């Protein structure tokens, strides 16, 4: 599954994914609330149509194994959504 | 046999030829790899990082992880080619700068040429990808010559400034000399980071005043400082 499908799967909107970010366990944590059991690649990708930073955590390659999805807003929140 | 490095670079990671061998064979693994998948950046781009100023006059170390693996990559860490949008990573560390320097104003592109001929290096650990694979190309041996570049960088250079953004950046400080240089670390610039907890163990990056310490450490060492305007 195309990390691109999967935003749109989840989100309904049609973004390319700008960068893919690698987080270790620890970092990620303290962001989610929940650890990953390893590293995080952040797929992240900017709405600017309503500009908010769309961000897919999933596994490293190349598994790319959907974690979470976080919508952050034009004021800083997070939206958080384990998948 | 094109190892790929401007002559200033081969003279002056004094290759041995073992070391040499090292890097024409992930070289030509990457070769192999591109008949069989879209690799980016191009060949004759995977090393533009290292031709826009003398190594020895490199004053500012800054590790991405990979190249983008969308079109977007232009062989230089954090910078896209023209025409793509500005990513995430790029318009925070814009944000950070125009925090601290009244003289900067984030730019519409994503171009960092103009700190790279300063001698801002702008290095990723990892010099190629696959299309659409972020990671693919980790442990094809990238990572010997970039630890090597990282530690020869250390060990040549009088003083420098190396900026290493989140945990994965941060396992490179054993490779560099924290008394001869200014080792600055934070958080990852991605917008994932800005809402983690008080008690992190690293700093948030929109606050860190790496750009302007980075400036004051140069200035204390009576070498040139950085102009961040783009």
């Amino acid at each position: 599954t195309n990390l691109s499908d999967i935003i749109e799967k989840e989100t309904g909107k049609q973004l390319v994914i700008q960068e893919s970010i690698l987080m270790l366990p620890e970092e990620v944590e303290e962001v989610i609330g929940n650890k990953p059991e390893s590293d995080i690649l952040v797929h992240t990708a900017y709405d600017e149509s309503t500009d908010e930073n769309v961000m897919l955590l999933t596994s490293d390659a190349p598994e790319y194994k959907p974690w979470a999805l976080v919508i952050q807003d034009s004021n800083g929140e997070n939206k958080i959504k384990m998948l | 046999e094109n190892l790929l490095l401007p002559d200033l670079w081969l003279d002056f990671l004094q290759l041995s030829p073992i070391f040499q061998r090292k890097l024409a064979a992930v070289i030509a693994c990457v070769r192999r790899l591109r008949t069989q998948a879209t690799v980016y950046p191009e060949e004759d781009m995977c090393m533009a990082w290292a031709r826009f100023c003398d190594p020895s006059d490199i004053k500012v170390v800054i590790l991405g992880q990979d190249p983008y693996h969308g079109g977007q990559a232009n062989g230089l860490a954090f910078s896209v080619a023209y025409g793509f949008p500005v990513p995430p990573s790029l318009r925070n560390i814009y944000a950070e700068l125009h925090r601290s320097l009244p003289e900067f104003s984030p730019p519409d592109h994503g171009c960092l040429d103009a700190w790279a001929s300063q001698g801002v290096l702008l290095l990723n650990t990892i010099l190629t990808v696959q299309k659409g694979k972020p990671g693919s190309h980790a442990d094809i041996g990238w990572a010997w010559f970039t630890d090597h570049v990282i530690s020869l960088l250390s060990e040549r250079l009088k003083a420098c400034v190396f900026m290493l953004w989140g945990a994965k950046a941060g396992d490179k400080a054993s490779l560099i000399n924290s008394k001869k240089h200014l080792v600055l670390t934070s958080q990852h610039p991605s917008p994932l980071a800005q809402n983690s907890t008080r008690k992190s163990a690293q700093q948030k990056f929109l606050g860190n005043n790496h750009f302007v310490l980075a400036n004051n450490f140069l200035r204390e060492k009576g070498l040139g400082e950085i102009d961040w305007r783009l």
